[PDB]
RNA sequence: GGGUGUUACAGCCCCGCCCCGGCAGCAGCAGCUCGCCGAAUCCCGGGGCCGAGGGAGCGAGACCCGUGCGCCGCGCUCUC
RNA sequence: CCGUCGGGCCCGGGGGGCCACGCGUCCAGCGCACGGGGUCGGCGGCGAUGUCGGCUACCCACCCGACCCGUCUU
RNA sequence: CCCAUACCCGGCCGUCGCUGGCAGUCGGCAGAGCGAGAAAGAGAGGGACGCUACGCCGCGACGAGUAGGAGGGC
């Protein structure tokens, strides 16, 4: 019992704190501090009373099993995984999609999901995308932004919102969401000259055109 | 509704004076010219795109005739813009010269 | 006081150094 | 066993060199604080040049 | 001297290589120096039984 | 253009004194004026290739039958 | 006598950092991970009459390589 | 900057070496270990796989070849 404070050493590096072991015990204070030292289960019967044992044992036994593994511990599951995302990526960017079929859509980015997956949406009124998620791997992010730190993004909205359950048809909650952050977007998409002509518009490439040439 | 792959030429493959390996292809990417420029196209997916008789299932859509074998550029080569890559299979010795597509995808920018 | 032979007694106080 | 490079594995060279940590934990606050003096150098500079 | 390339190895170079490519000659086996058991396993005897104690 | 000449309506070099005359500054983001390095050296990123092997055991300990993130190795919080 | 960002736990005396922890006499449990070789407690697809898959073994074409074996002989 | 079957790293095959490791499958007559820097002792007073021991397991190093020689061929 106690109240758990945060670590007293903040990291310097990764792997490192910034006060020694020797820096450690006068921070937390330990020189004054010397501390010196099921399943079986009786159930009645309407005969006397029997008492189960649970977790019974297995009446059928494949010939051969596999050997259990080795303990490595570097490999943890996917939902433990950190999130990265690029620098240049913040929120309120224009990106560019190239593998999804809106190929060279100019879209909006709003915010980084739990997963790792971007919400990034299209104005439905003018890119006829709606709130999608879409990796990082496949974005252009554009130097072109727009403060969208004043909208009210919808919690209620997250990675299980956008799974594929299980013929596609708009929910009637899918349809309210959409228009919901699309009130604060699409005045600001129009407070900036020619914009909303930028997203109507698709990337391509012409003839004499190298992305590595030019700067986006 | 345009291009996003870039063009690339397939000139041949990884080879010495008189031998050749062919686990790798080298790549000419249409505008770079040095080792400077190639850092750009570095890691991203290329493919080559031919077509043949029999019809072959496409990923959403009908089977169409075209098929293709996925690569990616491991290294850049020489100091004019040239480019190793590796792909699934070795490339077929027609493909010489033609047109494969260098898409950004991959991006990391 | 690392001898594992004539440094028995030796690491004697630091195990009741800890407590 | 892998022979993991104790160079760039960080916890391989505390397995053999403990001391590389306090080696490693210096050289840090001594960086920081060079750089730290480098910028007052820089700038008390800039209320040099205009006085 | 035509088949050889010596010259005096600096500290930091020692300490690149006992590192990256230390291997030990234990029981005429090529074994990794992963372990400062295994040079204090042999090395035990001439108080060297670390990787800095063979490095000084 | 010429030649004369000696600072003159421009400079170049040299010596002595001026605290090495002092002033930032420093093998310099005047990113190429020339060096050698790093116990006097560490951080961050990008790409490529591979994932071989598979019963490593912990603590309740004969005051008990469970758990399988367990060895070395770094330091986290709690019994202030 | 000077000189050493000297050497002596940088001899002893009148602001940053330490693998620093008790008294007296005498001369222990939890979680975290650059930790004994990869895992996902992460996914998207098309798939019944024309598609999927089959290294090789049938044919074909291209790139590179490639002189006909047995033998006597330096 | 370009690259050889040489070099480094890794997967695999075989050979060689340690004249290597395994009879301890010691289970309600049970108590689960001999990687540990160090001439020598955890001494008395209901529980997977396995081991044709000519089997199996583990480390390292090595691999050209006619004349010739030996081995092994389920």
């Amino acid at each position: 019992k106690g109240k758990p404070h945060c670590s007293r050493n903040p990291v310097l590096v990764r792997g490192i704190g910034r006060y020694s072991r020797s820096a450690m015990y006068s921070r937390k204070a330990l020189y004054k501090r010397k501390y010196a030292a099921l399943a079986t289960v009786t159930k009645p019967v309407g005969g006397g009373t029997r008492v189960v044992k649970l977790r019974k044992m297995p009446r059928y036994y494949p010939t051969e099993d596999v050997p259990r593994k080795l303990l490595s511990h570097g490999k943890k599951p996917f939902s433990q995984h950190v999130r990265k995302l690029r620098a240049s990526i913040t929120p309120g960017t224009i990106l560019i999609i190239l593998t999804g079929r809106h190929r060279g859509k100019r879209v909006v980015f709003l915010k980084q999901l739990s997963s790792g997956l971007l919400l990034v949406t299209g104005p439905l009124s003018l890119n006829r995308v709606p709130l999608r998620r879409t990796h990082q791997k496949f974005v252009i992010a554009t130097s072109t932004k727009i403060d969208i730190s004043g909208v009210k993004i919808p919690k209620h909205l997250t990675d299980a919102y956008f799974k594929k359950k299980k013929k596609y048809e708009i929910t009637e909650q899918r349809k309210v969401d959409q228009k919901a952050v699309d009130s604060q977007i699409l005045p600001k998409i129009k407070a900036v000259p020619q914009l909303q002509g930028y997203l109507r518009s698709v990337f391509a490439l012409t003839n004499g055109v190298y992305p590595h040439k030019l700067v986006f | 509704s345009g291009r996003l792959w870039c063009k690339a030429i397939f000139a041949g493959y990884k080879r010495g004076l008189r031998n050749q390996r062919e686990h790798t292809a080298l790549l000419k990417i249409e505008g770079v010219y040095a080792r400077d420029e190639t850092e750009f196209y570095l890691g991203k997916r290329c493919a080559y795109v031919y077509k043949a008789k029999n019809n072959t299932v496409t990923p959403g859509g009908k089977p169409n005739k075209t098929r293709v074998i996925w690569g990616k550029v491991t290294r850049a080569h020489g100091n004019s813009g040239m480019v190793r890559a590796k792909f699934r299979s070795n490339l077929p010795a027609k493909a010489i010269g033609h047109r494969i597509r260098v898409m950004l995808y991959p991006s990391r920018i | 006081i690392a001898h594992p032979k004539l440094g028995r007694r030796a690491r004697a106080r630091i195990a009741r150094g800890l407590r | 066993v892998l022979k993991k490079n104790p160079l760039k594995n960080l916890r391989i060279m505390l397995k053999l060199n403990p001391y590389a940590k306090t080696m490693r934990r210096n050289t840090i606050l001594r960086q920081a604080r060079n750089h730290k003096l480098r910028v007052e150098r820089a700038a008390a500079a800039l209320a040099a040049k205009s006085d | 001297e035509p088949y050889i390339a010596w010259g005096y190895p600096n500290l930091k170079s020692v300490n690149e290589l006992i590192y990256k490519r230390g291997y030990g000659k234990i029981n005429k086996k090529r074994i990794a120096l992963t372990d400062n058991t295994l040079i204090a396993r042999s090395l035990g005897k001439y108080n060297i039984i670390c990787m800095e104690d063979l490095i000084h």
